[PDB]
């Protein structure tokens, strides 16, 4: 689950470089921490922040024993037609190439408190390359059996909103590895000639890498 | 071309002896290090035109200080 | 702070081996973090953990904000005589060496709720070479000036059991390795020609960085 | 802490060299304690001094248990554009590059006479590279939270004038070799080809390290 | 001037390590500087000091304004006699040899707190060699004219004990220094066969100390 440190210093107040010099904790790792993203934490920090805050360990960690667990298609239907426009001269995904369709099953085997666990089928596919900066674009994504996963939403909307805000992250980030992983070996190099802004050359595999797809339905609204 | 040269020329020694008029030690070494360039007698027109502006540029600065 | 499960698996029953066969972790790591030895942690383990026993993080983690830092001499008075009565031919530390006097002080600088600190000095003396097996022994200390630290006690018995047993276990590690260092520094290597039992070969280094000093004061009776 | 070397000499109206001559210690050494920049003092000077002057350690050392400690961010968030304008040419720093901008935090754990410490953030941001003379600038930067540490202001005019004075001169130093540091790594050596007044031929190095930037902001007016 | 952080601290009874953890010094500098031993001292130390202890520099920095030095003769009246038996069975500076005469003028200015000062002759003659240790022996030198000392008494008296303490300090290693300087330069080197010691070595630690009614400690 996630430590509720973002939510901790929220309502505290203080901000991260703060409570670093308060209980001698590397800002990176700290502030890392503070965001749920961190899949790791140490007793020390546990120790040092809990003593800090002067809170139990309780209101640090938030815990929902419902378990989504979500695994994806080995071979997704996946068309990527090509269209080099200049992508080496303007660094835009778009130029680069276009999705035709992505779709496939993602699995989400919700567990319950009781080893009683109930499977999800999403049938996700590419909806629209939104493109978020000039720079770069993120994937957006579609469940067509999102009617069907009703109960599915009513398990996650039955989660915390701290909780909720975790699974969507996890979610985002899973798929955009996958998706980045299936394009990067479907398209060639297209290395940027020109570093973009000058500042960096970056080659199209950074880019798509880079790109991250967030799956969009009424499923996972936040 | 060795009429581009000349005007080259003079108007590198030109900003090293405004640079010691200045009371800024300058040698003409120095001035070509500022044109990177490694021999001033061959070089293409378009970079006698472009190291102009360098010069120009310099010297008038050092007018204004 | 550390974490129950060595209570929580008592009182449901369970074995590490069976919690592991359920919640996909390691055996070596899901022991050692069983113990609270352990000072790293994963939120996937704990997450894992919390749901198996169907149990919020404030049973799995015991936090007292009571914090116990321990500091040590950098030069002890220390003075250790040389007997090597056939350390080579009989594995015992007692054959390679002897204390004749080892005395220093530990400052702890014990931590309430409150910033307020409060720092007790310990004039902690070598003893005794306990000798726990004919193949290996404990070096033995003691607290000269424990009644001055009677304060201290009081605190250390205001945590709970496995609170306090951690405790004994940190300040007994941190104070075999102190020993052994000094030690190790202080004594030429004696290998021991024969291997013991013939298993294995050890030097009196790897004899007494093993050897595991374990500090006796009425402050820490458990 | 400081001497008071400086009010005292005033108020006696003597010069360092007259001390100097009287107290047989080193003018160089003298002049620079006498400004409460030295951080370290000998004995035999605070015994030399305290007699020639007849005055006890107390006029001699002006002590305020308040202590002011600075701590910088490690990573800042810095913009410096490059723009080449013959700084070889001329030695500005405005003509060797211009910040776009410099914002960071500067975290102060004003301590009282008890270890209770309060810790003020500071969002200080690049304001203007003043130019003090045609040689050479002075980066100015503002405190953008200045209202939120209005009590840290309360707390820095709660000192004496000279111990105000002091802690600028401290606040601009360290801020200086931070800001000249982070420059120094961040732009490339622009030796400077002819020497102005042919007296010496210096890098632009030279000429960020030899700038002094001093924060303005009403917490520090003088 | 007479750092009191020794004595604050026994007064207080705080160890010095724990003074050093909780003001983020090393111990062996605050130890060095708790007898105000080192004679450089940072204004941090002082300031976290003064801070830690709820103190004004007056109690850390003790200074009577009144000022000692001392000058010894450029020539002393010194003879030598070099026994060079008995050195070898253990360090011993008295069986290598031992100083016939060292008597030689010190000029000692007690300075007043008034420009005006006082100038002081004292002369010291060797006296005996403190046998401190079988190892280490300290020569004696006794002042003959403690009558001209007479003031002299009374402005050392005049001290704080601990200032006392440090002008002896001082003279005993000044004086040490002067007739090791002396000496060394006419005695041959011993080994010390019976880890390895020149009778050189053994007259740069041997020290000497200045036994009179005006500095009985």
């Amino acid at each position: 689950i996630r430590n509720r440190l973002s939510e901790l210093l929220s309502e505290r107040g203080l901000k991260i470089s703060r409570v670093a010099k308060d209980v001698k904790i590397a800002r990176s790792s700290l502030t890392s921490m503070a965001q749920n993203d961190s899949e790791m934490i140490r007793y020390d920090a546990i120790d040092k922040l809990c003593s800090y805050l002067h809170i139990s360990p309780s209101e640090f960690f938030e815990h929902n024993p419902i378990n989504f667990d979500f695994t994806f298609d080995e071979e997704p239907n996946y068309k990527i037609n090509d269209v080099f426009e200049g992508f080496e001269v303007t660094a835009n995904i778009t130029h680069a190439f276009s999705i035709e369709n992505f779709d496939f099953e993602i699995l989400v085997d919700v567990e319950l408190d009781n080893r009683q666990k109930l499977n999800f089928d999403l049938d996700v596919s590419y909806k629209e390359t939104e493109k978020i900066t000039n720079s770069q674009h993120r994937f957006i994504f579609t469940i067509k059996n999102e009617d069907e996963n009703i109960g599915l939403k009513k398990y996650v909307d039955s989660l915390s909103a701290g909780l909720k805000n975790l699974l969507f992250k996890k979610i985002n980030q899973k798929l955009s590895g996958y998706v980045s992983e299936i394009i990067v070996k479907n398209i060639d190099d297209i290395e940027e000639l020109f570093p973009n802004k000058g500042e960096k050359s970056t080659t199209l595999h950074k880019e798509i890498l880079q790109t991250d797809s967030r799956l969009s339905s009424d499923i996972f609204k936040e | 071309s060795d009429n581009d040269i000349t005007e080259l020329e003079e108007r590198i020694n030109q900003f090293v002896n405004l640079s010691q008029e200045k009371g800024r030690d300058a040698t003409i070494d120095k001035t070509m290090r500022w044109l990177k360039i490694s021999n001033i007698n061959k070089l293409s027109q378009k970079q006698i035109a472009e190291a102009h502006q360098k010069l120009d540029a310099g010297l008038k600065q050092l007018d204004s200080e």
